[PDB]
């Protein structure tokens, strides 16, 4: 039962990584439409993205429970999980620092203008 | 107002799409068990 | 009288425990060292090439330690896990030590979608890697290597926090670093693509250095504006095919498979008093 739960533990954490990638990458670009109603536009479209990453938190956070339960149950291989664990962990804290600079990026363009 | 009618939907499409991966996601498992 | 060793030993071995693409991508990264052991990049094994088997699973192909360049095979890699731990040896009697795999740890740990990580020790690379303004696109070949991030390395990364620095400068989108006074790094979701990223990295650097000698200041020379620069084949696809092809000719047993044949080979020209061919 329990080398079933890590394999399911294994098989939920690649959906996580994955999508920390994708949205890393969409993240990465910046473009800023033309004049204050475009600015405001994608201000308002990063609200919009900022208020979806906040629902994938709650999963990450079922996902850091279940991973407390193998060493909880003492697993054979804590490094595994441990490790992984607080990757994905720094990896989404790295997401945030990337969206708050985002955010003061067009509070910069909104002001300008 | 108009911009209110965009946004509860804003809000209740994003819910809607991660509820549905939720029970995308919890369902493929093969679970094989016993007795 | 010959280094020629035959890169398959899969049949040979019969053995281990492998995945489903596992026999392949073995025998891609034995290439990819006789590869760079024929260009005369590295000869001393120090970890260079790294590949990633599985997006789940991780255990990670790596060479083994104290076997140089030229002798590795396709059974003699080690595939490794994240931390360093071993998952599975191949038939190589020599002690295992996972301390370069260190260096690609938290690559790992910071981008999935590359699989294969190349690192140089070349003079050239690692002049360019104290080259303080680092890589100048006054070529062609460095236009055609792309965007680069530049890391300070302290020759340790074993430390916790060292780590969130080197995603920091790694960024979201960047397939080359270079770390200080270190050589470079490649990053490549396929290893053609990373190979090819190599070798013209590697053009560019010795066109730099030369250029760098020559002239005697950056004012000397002339750099072409990058916002001036700014079927279907994938980046390293074409080339990677026609040196496995090359090496098969010379008599490597490349386990590459080919995507088209290369000849047309017309039907000869057949008498019906053949024996009966094969033997069943």
């Amino acid at each position: 039962k329990l080398e079933q739960l890590a394999r399911r533990f294994d098989r939920k954490a690649a959906m996580r990584e994955t999508w920390l990638n994708e949205n890393q990458r969409l993240v990465a670009q910046d473009n800023f439409g033309y004049d204050l109603a475009a600015v405001e536009a994608a201000k308002k479209k990063h609200e919009a993205i900022e208020t979806d990453t906040a629902a994938y938190e709650e999963r990450v956070r079922a996902l850091e429970d279940l991973a407390r339960e193998l060493e909880l149950e003492n697993y054979h291989d804590q490094k595994r999980i441990t490790a992984r664990k607080d990757n994905i962990l720094r990896l989404w804290n790295y997401l945030q620092e990337l969206l708050q600079s985002r955010r003061q990026r067009l509070e910069t363009t909104l002001a300008l203008q | 107002k108009a911009e209110d009618l965009f946004m509860e939907f804003a809000h209740k499409a994003s819910a809607f799409n991660n509820w549905c991966e939720n029970v995308e996601e919890d369902l493929s498992e093969p679970v094989h068990c016993v007795s | 009288f010959s280094m020629m060793t035959p890169i398959n030993d899969l049949h040979t071995a019969d053995s281990l425990n492998l995945a489903k693409g596992e026999r392949l991508m073995r025998c891609k990264i034995s290439s990819v060292y006789r590869l760079l052991d024929l260009y005369g990049w590295a000869q001393l094994s120090d970890t260079y090439v790294t590949l990633r088997v599985s997006k789940e699973q991780d255990h990670f192909l790596i060479s083994p330690k104290g076997v140089s360049c030229s002798e590795v095979t396709a059974s003699s890699l080690i595939k490794v896990n994240i931390l360093g731990e071993v998952v599975e040896k191949g038939s190589s009697c020599f002690p295992v030590d996972t301390t370069g795999f260190c260096l690609h740890s938290a690559i790992y740990a910071a981008r999935p979608d590359v699989r294969c990580i190349i690192h140089l020790h070349t003079p050239a690379t690692a002049a360019v890697s104290a080259m303080k303004w680092g890589l100048l696109p006054v070529s062609h070949n460095a236009l055609l290597v792309g965007d680069m991030a530049y890391f300070d390395f302290n020759g340790e990364m074993e430390q916790e926090a060292d780590r969130i620095n080197l995603q920091k400068c790694l960024g979201p989108t960047c397939k080359i670093l270079v770390l200080r006074n270190h050589g470079v790094v490649a990053l490549g979701d396929t290893v053609e693509e990373a190979f090819y990223k190599v070798f013209h990295l590697q053009a560019a650097c010795e066109i730099q250095v030369s250029a760098l000698s020559s002239a005697g200041g950056v004012e000397n020379l002339i750099l072409l504006e990058q916002e001036k620069h700014r079927q279907k084949s994938r980046l390293g696809e074409h080339e990677f095919e026609a040196l496995m092809r090359m090496l098969d000719n010379l008599g490597y047993r490349t386990g590459y498979p080919y995507r088209y044949p290369l000849v047309q080979e017309k039907t000869k020209h057949k008498s019906e008093v053949e024996i009966p061919a094969t033997v069943t």
